[PDB]
């Protein structure tokens, strides 16, 4: 599309998210979600092909259903109390409806099915936006109403998300589906700590966003969308593959990397509330994410796969466009564990 | 809901074998029905009749597992004269695993099922005794 | 129980079109349901909002739906007691949109302009 | 300021650059035909920019210094070995074919970039579109396998679906016996080994498959050896015809912006030429890959970006 | 803890006025040095990705990297110290105002405490 | 006397639509390289 | 060496874990991509959450 | 109830007249012997829908003029009309109103 | 009371019909529109019963936004048809989990 | 390609670094003085 129109649409997406984040009226939050959904569809469909169109319609149907149930929950809450302010939910049925709507907006299990297909259908830039920016508004709304969530439903959906992400990532050779399942598992980790501490949720979201931005930018730099295509990168730019390997090790929660900070903290917080079994199962299940990260690292940088002759021509050329903040994203996603006590800034 | 859980738990551990068996059978049947609904939704095999056959098979398997577990655990607790002991649940769990292995007609699942189920039932009994919480309330 | 009778019909029409037979017939069922719902709102006392249903919903959105398809193949107790004066409160609250709801007008107008742009960009094709 | 979204937003519109003479032109013919002289004369008369036919070391002439690199660092193939032993054990024939297609793709991208950046037209020899005739002949003579032509078809699909075909196709027709006499006169000992069958299949592919498909979306001027001697009538024919059937009149400023962002950034042009399809003729083992890549790095001016090589005489590296 | 609803809190203030009563972090703070090290690593990685001599490609760029990291780290350290000070202040005030929830334990001596002994055999 | 490195046979196990192929999945095909489906 | 170390100790911990995780991965990821079944499942989970957690 | 009776009478008379029209000539004995999907028409329908939404927004103007906040109301009404004109201009300039 | 229950029941029926997905994505869009109409009726009744004057704008707003969404959905549907010749739901199986 | 050291960008980067350093040092001094004044140290 025209660059002016693209910039306007991106600004509209961000403005819808910010309208959700700054408003105290339920109708304005709904309007922010509507504006975000309206501006999001062209961004997914920017490169026109049947796959992108299919992904856009799937995303539209899912988000429209979620927004309809969100409006229903708002109306029920207003019926049982003449309130429009986003606070305590005042009704269990309305709160269950709101939780389910926000879960489908986020892609938590069992509403996870659309995330892998939408991510596979769209390009890498649209996938970056969808997996990083499109999580802020529902998580902020969940943080604002955390004191009213039924912990049983929230914890059930979080544990299901962790399990589903871990199991679904094992079967994937497409990198975008791997990212989608990783996102589902990280969303489960984020939402398993909402009932106890929203600061932990925000810290996990920040760390995950940094890591996802770094990995998506590394995938864009080495324009690969499959495992075998990524296995050719060492013969053109081995530095990119080494950086990606360290980032993948960080994403697996291995200390002393940055990705260890959230789980650690979350586990600690859960233990402070006499919750022992669930964090144990959560770490056991995150082992699966680590396994398929390690498989990608094996195929990418720790071994050398066969190349092709036409790669020689590619040796004579350099990337014309360089993404700023990529080095900062890599450093922030690998080496911020010693600065862990900074979380008291209520990030 | 928790109604079935209340019906099962309100019975004392070493008494009313028939009531405990019936409650465990009901819980197993409910679990099998839920699994059948999910399987039918995600995988429509060929037709309505095959779907109802699959639903009935899953429900009967789950109900039989629950019934065997409940009967065996209650009988073990009664005859051993040592209630509040996880070995009775372990024995019940192993029996349930064996019942499932016999239903599927394969020794590896039965052997594997018996060991894992026995462990899970003993763990649940230990959690009841010690007060372990799976879904903890936000204390702090 | 006139309101109750309308409500029962409303649900029956919803069951009719929710079975999703022959989308033209589902559209006819949704048209009947929308008419009954507008009747409910009118019988309640919301004349402007019921007429807004009847005009906007039925005559624009369901008309566009049918056009696109054609291209292809207990009561009376909870009520008030006093009167509203020499105006209608619903009209006053709706007209307060330009004096109280400046923020609402701004965000809605921006959304509608963005919607026009988005529709054009999506239907461009290429 | 390099071209990008910001340049497009502020001032850069390529539609005002077109001046009815852009008219990308491609000239095709059999081996050792007179098409090169005709294309050079067309470029000289019309004021366009001539592109000599892309060879094995075309990419070397555009990067670093224009001097070609070693054969094992650039191309890993030779035409003389194909002429001597076309039925090679090492599958050099298809390696040469794939490398030549990639070179033609790079040259087409360069020509499109020049045309869209300046408005001046360009003249080309055998482009990517006409590249297939050699592959067809090489298949009918038994030099390559069917898997090779399938791989070529996949690559050609994913690459050529993103560019505008040439406005005018100029074909020179020469008889096979006359062209064999011309090879005899050339004196190149390796060229004297081409059988008449190879030339006949080249001509058959050209006539049966390439000419009619280009006649459906472009303007075609079929010329003989005699009437290609005078370029005046050729230029008169070029000016007389008008392009109204091709996709070029359909293009607008937005599509031009997209295609101009594509023609620069050569790594995106070359992206799908190395798809992970493992055919023994082109797949290279890890050890040889590592050795050859390390060897390439050793060459002066290749270790660091173009402006960051002290060995080459670059200065103020710390401040750049 | 959840100090979001703490009374007298300005909605979007990075550092309140009352934060100025606390000692500022020293410029040789080890955490500040680690932030500068992070900036230096970012500069080196920027050199490596762009295919430039890693150690000595852009000195101005590396200096800007380090300086920006140090600047943001200083302000972040100030905010973190202030937040921990608030936590401790509230804890002590609450303990003072609820003496019946925090009784003084009657001190006992090990000579009058009977602890069970387990031999290792 | 040489370190082992993956070869074509080793590299082909990651070229399918998914890992761990089954009877149901056996007919699945990887997406196109440019992620474009012919208009047909 | 053979029966215990190479077979049964291998069978118990690592091989069983691999088999179970791979079977669960095949179960979870083998979905045809039809919104029919996905939204039917959504309806089922909505009913379960309505009638089980309250 | 008066409007209900009026609508009932109108519908009853229409049905009776149409039925007698369709059944009077059916008593005597006689012989008794695609793809295109134009985009432009869809675009016209969608433009109608969006402009109708903006009309729905503009409708309360006859009541909006008695508020004592005349400057704010005038500003917001002119804002709505200006954005409606901007939507028309955008559709016009990007070749959205051609045949 | 009973009137509120019927409106909710209509919303639940429309949501269930949307989640059934027999075929004909147009039926899905119709179910979404029925859900929104139910929401409009319910919110209007609540706002009128309690004499919340300033809330009288809220139904209109909702309607407008919903119709905009409807337009968007319709556009998507058309594009899908223009690729397959039909609005059949089973034709959207290129992307899979 | 063939490019000289861009003196504009180098100057801007160096000036930004110097300005940030001076601002940080001044801010630290003011913080120390204000803390001392508030707590009555010096
Ligand atoms: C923390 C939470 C953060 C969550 C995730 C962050 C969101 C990242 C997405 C934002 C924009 C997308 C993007 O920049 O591409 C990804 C980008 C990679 O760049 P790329 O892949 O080469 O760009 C491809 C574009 O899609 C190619 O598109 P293009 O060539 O058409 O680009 C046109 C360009 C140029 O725009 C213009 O032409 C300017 C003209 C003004 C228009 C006037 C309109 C007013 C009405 O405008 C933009 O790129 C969009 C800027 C939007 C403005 C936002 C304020 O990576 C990042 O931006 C990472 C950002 C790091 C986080 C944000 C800052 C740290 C906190
Ligand atoms: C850490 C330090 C070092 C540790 C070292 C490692 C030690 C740990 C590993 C030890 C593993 C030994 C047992 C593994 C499980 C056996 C089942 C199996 O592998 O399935 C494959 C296999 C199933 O394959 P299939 O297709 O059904 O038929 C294959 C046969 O050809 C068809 O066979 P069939 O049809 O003729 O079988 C009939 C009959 C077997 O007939 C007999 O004569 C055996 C009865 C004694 O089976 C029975 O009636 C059941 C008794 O099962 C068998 O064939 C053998 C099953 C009978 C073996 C009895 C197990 C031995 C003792 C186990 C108890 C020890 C403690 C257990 C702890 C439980 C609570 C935690
Ligand atoms: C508690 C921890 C304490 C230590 C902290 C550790 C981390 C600190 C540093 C973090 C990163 C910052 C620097 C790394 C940038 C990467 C650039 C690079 O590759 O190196 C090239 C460059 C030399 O090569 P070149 O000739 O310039 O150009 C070649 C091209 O760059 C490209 O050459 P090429 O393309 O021809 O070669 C390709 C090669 C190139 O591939 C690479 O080398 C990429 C580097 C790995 C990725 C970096 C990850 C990001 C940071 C995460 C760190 C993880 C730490 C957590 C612990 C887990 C350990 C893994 O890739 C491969 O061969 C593929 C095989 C992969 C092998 C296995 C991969 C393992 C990676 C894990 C590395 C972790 C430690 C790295 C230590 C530093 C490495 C330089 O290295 C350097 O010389 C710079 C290193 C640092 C400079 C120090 C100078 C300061 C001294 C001044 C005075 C002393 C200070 C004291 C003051 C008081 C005195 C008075
Ligand atoms: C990988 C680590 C994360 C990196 C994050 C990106 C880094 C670049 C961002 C640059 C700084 C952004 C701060 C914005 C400037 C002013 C902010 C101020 O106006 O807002 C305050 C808020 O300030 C921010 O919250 C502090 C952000 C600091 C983030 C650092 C914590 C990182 C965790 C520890 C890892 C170490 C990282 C160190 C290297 C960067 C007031 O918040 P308030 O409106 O009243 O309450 C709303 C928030 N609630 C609901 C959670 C309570
Ligand atoms: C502060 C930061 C400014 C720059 C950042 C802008 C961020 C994005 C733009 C959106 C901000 C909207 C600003 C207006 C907020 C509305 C409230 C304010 O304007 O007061 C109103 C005053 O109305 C003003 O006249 C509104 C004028 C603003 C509209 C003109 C331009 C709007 C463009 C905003 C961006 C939308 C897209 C851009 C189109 C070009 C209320 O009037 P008043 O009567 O006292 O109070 C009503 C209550 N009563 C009845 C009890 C008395
Ligand atoms: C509840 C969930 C618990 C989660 C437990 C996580 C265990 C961590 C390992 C999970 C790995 C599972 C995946 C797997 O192994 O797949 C089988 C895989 C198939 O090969 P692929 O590389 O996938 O494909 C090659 C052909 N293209 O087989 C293998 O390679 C097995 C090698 C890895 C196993 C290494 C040892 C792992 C087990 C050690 C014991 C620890 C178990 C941890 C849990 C035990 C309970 C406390
Ligand atoms: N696709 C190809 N396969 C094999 N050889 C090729 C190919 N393209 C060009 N050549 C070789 O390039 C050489 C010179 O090109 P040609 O047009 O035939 O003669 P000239 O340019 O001197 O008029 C010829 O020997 C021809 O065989």
């Amino acid at each position: 599309m025209n660059p002016i129109i693209y910039t306007t649409l991106i600004m509209t997406v961000m403005s819808g998210t910010m309208l959700v984040m700054i408003s105290s009226h339920w109708l304005l939050i709904w309007i922010g979600f509507e504006m975000n959904l309206l501006a999001m569809i062209p961004v997914l469909m920017k490169n026109f092909n049947p796959r992108a169109t299919e992904a856009a319609t799937k995303y539209f149907l899912t988000q429209a259903t979620a927004s309809m149930m969100l409006m229903m929950a708002i109306i029920i809450n207003l019926l049982y109390s003449g309130q429009w302010t986003i606070t305590k939910m005042f009704n269990p049925v309305a709160m269950t409806m709101m939780t389910m709507a926000l879960a489908m907006k986020l892609g938590l299990s069992p509403f996870h099915f659309w995330v892998p297909e939408v991510t596979q259908g769209i390009s890498l830039q649209a996938g970056l936006l969808l997996l990083t920016w499109q999580k802020l508004a529902p998580l902020s709304v969940l943080c604002q109403i955390s004191q009213s969530i039924n912990p049983n439903l929230m914890l059930t959906m979080a544990m299901l998300s962790i399990l589903i992400g871990g199991w679904g990532g094992l079967n994937q050779t497409q990198l975008r589906k791997i990212m989608a399942y990783s996102s589902i598992a990280h969303m489960g980790w984020m939402t398993a700590v909402l009932p106890y501490n929203t600061t932990m949720t925000i810290l996990n979201l920040l760390i995950y966003i940094t890591m996802t931005l770094a990995m998506f930018m590394l995938l864009i730099h080495s324009s690969a969308t499959t495992t075998l295509s990524l296995s050719h990168t060492w013969n053109k730019m081995p530095v990119i593959t080494s950086l990606m390997m360290v980032t993948l090790l960080s994403m697996g929660g291995l200390p002393p990397l940055s990705g260890f900070m959230p789980k650690w903290m979350i586990i600690q917080e859960m233990t402070k509330n006499e919750s022992i079994i669930m964090p144990t199962l959560m770490a056991m299940t995150a082992l699966l994410n680590l396994y398929f990260y390690m498989r990608l690292a094996y195929s990418s940088s720790l071994t050398m796969f066969p190349s092709t002759n036409n790669m020689k021509m590619k040796w004579q050329f350099e990337h014309t466009k360089q993404m700023k903040l990529l080095p900062t994203m890599i450093v922030l996603s690998t080496l911020v564990l010693p600065m862990t006590p900074a979380l008291s800034s209520l990030n | 809901a928790k109604t079935l859980l209340h019906k099962y738990s309100d019975i004392p551990e070493g008494t009313e074998c028939h009531r405990k068996a019936y409650a465990s059978t009901s819980i197993g049947g409910a679990t099998g029905l839920i699994v059948s609904a999910y399987s039918i939704a995600l995988k429509p095999p060929a037709s309505f009749l095959e779907g109802v056959a699959r639903t009935g098979r899953y429900t009967f398997t789950s109900a039989a597992i629950g019934a065997i577990f409940g009967l065996t655990s209650c009988i073990s607790a009664q005859v051993r004269e040592k209630p509040d002991d996880p070995l009775n649940y372990f024995i019940g769990g192993c029996a349930g695993g064996l019942t499932l292995g016999a239903r599927t007609r394969s020794y590896g699942i039965g052997a594997a099922a018996c060991a894992y189920m026995g462990l899970t039932a003993a763990l649940v009994k230990m959690g009841q005794l010690e007060g372990w919480q799976v879904f903890a309330e936000p204390k702090v | 129980y006139i309101a109750f009778i309308l409500s029962t019909i409303f649900v029956i029409g919803f069951v009719g079109f929710s079975s999703k037979p022959s989308p033209i017939y589902g559209g006819l069922g949704l048209i009947v349901s929308g008419g009954v719902g507008c009747g409910i709102v009118l019988n309640f006392g919301g004349s402007f909002l019921g007429l807004m249903v009847f005009l906007i919903y039925l005559g624009g959105m369901l008309v566009v739906f049918g056009y696109t398809t054609a291209m292809a193949t207990g009561d009376w107790v909870i009520y008030d007691t006093g009167d509203s004066g020499f105006f209608s409160e619903e009209a006053m609250g709706i007209a307060a949109l330009y004096s109280y709801g400046t923020w609402l007008v701004i965000v809605t107008g921006w959304s509608l302009l963005i919607g026009v742009v988005v529709i054009m960009e999506i239907t461009r094709g290429n | 300021l390099q071209y990008g979204p910001l340049a497009f937003v502020l001032g850069e519109r390529t539609t005002r650059k077109l001046t009815e003479t852009s008219k990308v032109i491609t000239v095709d013919g059999n081996i050792c035909s007179g098409k090169g002289r005709l294309a050079r004369e067309i470029a000289e008369k019309l004021g366009l920019r001539h592109f000599p036919e892309a060879g094995i070391h075309y990419a070397d002439s555009t990067t670093g210094d224009g001097k070609p690199l070693d054969v094992q660092l650039s191309g890993n193939c030779s035409l003389e070995k194909f002429y001597d032993d076309p039925k090679s054990n090492d599958g050099n024939s298809y390696r040469l074919q794939s490398w030549l297609y990639a070179s033609r793709l790079l040259q087409y991208a360069d020509a499109l970039e020049h045309l869209l950046s300046t408005g001046q037209g360009v003249v080309l020899e055998r482009s990517i579109y006409s590249d297939f005739v050699f592959l067809e002949a090489m298949y009918r003579q038994g030099f390559i396998r069917k898997q090779c032509v399938e791989h070529y078809n996949e690559v050609k699909k994913v690459t050529a679906c993103e560019y505008l075909p040439p406005h005018v196709v100029v074909y020179v027709d020469v008889p096979v016996p006359e062209i064999q006499s011309r090879i005899q006169k050339k004196g190149n000992p390796h060229e004297m080994k081409i059988t008449a069958a190879y030339l006949q299949d080249i001509e058959n592919a050209y006539k049966k498959t390439f000419l009619p498909e280009m006649s459906e979306k472009c303007e075609v001027l079929q010329y003989s050896a005699r009437e290609a001697e005078d370029a005046e009538k050729v230029v008169e024919d070029i000016e007389y015809l008008k392009c109204d059937k091709g996709p070029w009149p359909d293009q607008d400023d937005r599509t031009f912006h997209r295609l101009r962002m594509l023609v620069q950034n050569k790594l995106e042009v070359l992206n799908y030429t190395t798809i992970p399809v493992y055919l023994p003729e082109i797949t290279i083992g890890a050890h040889q890959s590592d050795r050859v890549f390390q060897k390439f790095t050793e060459l002066p001016g290749r270790k660091y970006s173009p402006g960051y090589n002290e060995d080459v005489g670059d200065k103020w590296i710390w401040l750049k | 803890t959840m100090m979001s609803g703490r009374p007298g809190r300005v909605p979007l203030q990075f550092l309140p006025n009352e934060a100025r009563s606390l000692p500022p972090p020293k410029l040789t703070d080890p955490r500040l040095v680690y932030m500068g090290f992070l900036g230096y690593c970012s500069g080196l990685i920027d050199n490596a990705i762009r295919r430039r001599p890693v150690v000595s490609a852009g000195l101005h760029r590396q200096l800007l990297y380090v300086t920006s990291f140090v600047f943001f780290g200083y302000y972040l350290l100030k905010r973190q110290d202030y937040m921990y000070a608030l936590r401790d202040h509230d804890m002590f005030a609450y303990v003072k105002s609820h003496p019946e929830d925090f009784p003084e334990k009657d001190k006992k001596t090990y000579g009058e405490i009977l602890e069970e002994f387990h031999p290792v055999r | 006397a040489r370190q082992w490195q993956p070869d074509v046979e080793w590299a082909e196990q990651f070229g399918g639509a998914v890992m761990y192929p089954t009877k149901e999945t056996a007919h699945w095909k990887p997406p196109p390289w440019n992620d474009v489906d012919p208009p047909k | 060496s053979s029966l215990l170390d190479l077979i049964w100790l291998e069978t118990i911990l690592p091989k069983t874990t691999s088999f179970i995780q791979m079977k669960m991965s095949i179960m979870v990821s083998n979905q045809k991509g039809l919104i029919k079944l996905y939204f039917l499942s959504f309806l089922i989970t909505i009913m379960i959450s309505m009638t089980l957690f309250n | 109830m008066n409007i209900m009776l009026t609508l009932l009478t109108n519908v009853t008379l229409a049905s009776l007249l149409v039925l007698i029209a369709f059944w009077l000539p059916q008593l005597n004995a006689y012989s008794e012997k695609r793809l295109p999907f134009s985009m432009k028409f869809f675009l016209v329908a969608i433009t109608f829908l969006l402009f109708d939404l903006e009309i729905a927004l503009l409708l309360p103007l006859p009541w909006a003029s008695q508020t004592n906040n005349l400057k704010t109301m005038l500003t917001m009404a002119l804002f709505l009309l200006i954005l409606l004109a901007a939507s028309l201009a955008y559709e016009w300039t990007q070749k959205g109103l051609e045949w | 009371p009973l009137v509120y229950m019927n409106i909710i029941m209509a919303f639940a029926i429309a949501l269930a019909g949307l989640l059934m997905y027999r075929s004909h994505l147009m039926s899905s869009l119709l179910c979404l529109e029925g859900m929104m109409l139910s929401l409009f009726i319910m919110s209007t009744l609540i706002i009128l019963n309690t004499h919340f004057t300033l809330a009288n704008m809220m139904p209109i707003i909702l309607l407008v936004f919903a119709a905009c969404e409807a337009a968007l959905g319709l556009s998507l549907l058309v594009m899908v048809s223009n690729t397959y010749g039909t609005d059949y739901v089973q034709n959207l199986n290129l992307l899979q989990c | 390609p063939h490019g000289s050291p861009d003196w504009l960008k180098v100057g801007l980067t160096l000036g930004t670094s110097v300005f940030l350093w001076i601002y940080l040092i001044k801010q630290h001094k003011e913080d120390v003085l204000e803390y001392k004044r508030r707590n009555g140290l010096e």
